[PDB]
């Protein structure tokens, strides 16, 4: 957003960008796309008709989406045939796609630590526990 | 010879140009005497500078751009104000050439808004003949998405005046004083560029208690009411300040010279749905007959934007198909998906 400070240089860049989005009319082959993780700090002048428009909405993956995403990023790794990706999705909540790949990476790393070739379901569970830096301790008061 | 003649005259103009030298662009900031000025270069120091004899003294007012000689340091000629899309405010946005017929079913509300805002800006002679200061400000309240912003753009297009649109919820910033500062900059901006339609979004954030953050909303409210009605210049700009909840609004914010005329814009009227579909679906190529009453009954509680999404999404269904809009089932499924998927 807008705010003589030293930001008056990137301001000219943004205004020149705005000028070019409004300079060219639709129906031509110059379709633009833009990506950002925080639209809260984005100048709404960028989000005006003739400029970008059509804000595509990217949500945190749901359970089935999380299971699917965790499936894609394990195709290149020798995952065991018996891994319940659905149960993995149940045990992975509030997890973005990057973490849904990091769980597979950490499961493979833990499998390497255990000295095994194929990744068991327990390796994936330990990856889920380790992707969020949690350490699993067998508490005595549960039994 | 003739082509050589033309290019040789051009080359002689170039030869004369080679002798010509540049001037530093400067800006006059004061006029000490009738041969003294204080001119500041764009990026440079300030020089006490005189004016060329073949130059009018009056035209060089404080703020007049000039191009003085860079050796004698004397003004040689005036320059008009610099133009660039460097503006930090919404004035450069164009409301778009949209007529009052584009917004459908608000004929009464449209007429009241014209009477409130268009009259003082187009024909003030009526108001000065009666003897009343021209009214300024109209308050549009209704369900969200009903088309108040479109109405503001239609007025700003017919009046052919600069238009400022602002999200009032955005202006209240966590840091102290910036919330009122934004209103202050907005109003001083409207002073320079006149006439101005100051369309403010949902005011319930600004308009309508023991903490600093709550007294901040009080302070920005007082700044707003001072900007609209009060000291300095009573000005001619108009405001289309619109809200979503009218009871929250401060009673002082509803006064004749202080944003009167609570126009109610309810969800698109029963007959208004037909007109809205006519204006927003007519441009879409469709040879097939329409059962508009069926769509209107299937779209209850819809808002103005929903109909435009229905039209665009029906076009999308056509895109995923042959290309031509032929059947009502498309409007039905468009309405349903603009009903369930837009919830
Ligand atoms: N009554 C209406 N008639 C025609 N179009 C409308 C109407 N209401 C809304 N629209 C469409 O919805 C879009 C956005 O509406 P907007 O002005 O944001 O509504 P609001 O001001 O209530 O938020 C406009 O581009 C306009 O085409």
């Amino acid at each position: 957003k807008r705010f003589k400070a030293g930001d008056r240089e990137v301001q000219r860049t943004m205004l020149e960008l705005l000028n070019q989005l409004d300079g060219f009319q639709p129906n031509t082959q110059v379709k633009v796309i833009a990506a950002t993780n925080r639209v809260d700090i984005l100048d709404p002048a960028l989000l005006r008709s003739g400029r970008l428009d059509r804000k595509i909405e990217f949500p945190m993956p749901n359970e089935e989406a999380r299971a699917r995403i965790m499936q894609i990023h394990s195709r290149k790794m020798n995952v065991s045939p018996d891994v319940n990706y659905e149960e993995l999705a149940r045990c992975t909540d509030d997890f973005n796609g990057a973490q849904c790949k990091a769980v597979c990476v950490e499961a493979g790393m833990i499998a390497l630590r255990r000295g095994a070739t194929e990744l068991t379901h327990e390796d994936y569970m330990e990856g889920i526990l380790e992707v969020q830096a949690k350490k699993k301790a067998n508490l005595q008061y549960y039994a | 010879l003739k082509e050589l003649t033309k290019q040789y005259e051009k080359s002689e103009n170039d030869l004369k140009a080679l002798q010509s030298v540049g001037q530093i662009v400067g800006e006059v900031l004061k006029q000490l005497t009738e041969e003294k000025f204080i001119v500041k270069a764009t990026n440079g120091p300030r020089y006490v500078v005189g004016c060329r004899r073949q130059l009018d003294k009056s035209k060089l007012k404080p703020g007049t751009r000039v191009a003085l000689d860079m050796t004698t340091l004397t003004i040689m000629r005036y320059l008009p104000r610099e133009v660039d899309p460097l503006v930090y405010n919404m004035s450069h946005e164009d409301p778009g050439n949209v007529s009052y017929s584009e917004i459908g079913g608000l004929s009464e509300q449209i007429r009241e808004l014209r009477e409130v805002i268009e009259l003082p800006l187009t024909n003030p002679e009526l108001f000065q003949r009666v003897g009343i200061i021209p009214p300024k400000g109209c308050l549009l309240y209704g369900p969200p998405g009903t088309g108040k912003t479109l109405l503001a753009r239609a007025v700003a297009s017919q009046l052919d005046c600069n238009f400022l649109k602002v999200v009032s919820s955005s202006i209240v910033d966590k840091y102290i004083g910036e919330s009122a500062r934004l209103i202050r900059e907005m109003f001083n901006y409207a002073r320079d560029h006149q006439p101005c339609i100051i369309f403010m979004d949902e005011i319930d954030a600004i308009g309508g208690e023991g903490t600093s953050a709550d007294r901040e909303i009080q302070r920005t409210l007082m700044e707003l009411l001072n900007q609209m009605d009060g000291f300095d210049t009573l000005h001619r700009v108009k405001m289309i300040m619109a809200t979503n909840r009218p009871d929250t609004l401060d009673p002082a914010l509803l006064r004749p010279g202080r944003l009167d005329r609570k126009i109610h814009i309810d969800l698109p009227n029963e007959q208004a749905r037909l007109d809205i579909l006519k204006i927003h679906a007519g441009p879409i190529t469709k040879h097939g007959e329409i059962d508009y009453e069926a769509i209107v009954k299937l779209s209850d509680g819809f808002n103005g934007a929903d109909l435009r999404n229905v039209c665009t999404e029906a076009g999308m269904f056509a895109i995923r198909a042959d290309h031509d809009f032929v059947v009502q089932e498309d409007f039905m499924k468009a309405v349903r998906k603009v009903a369930d998927s837009k919830k």
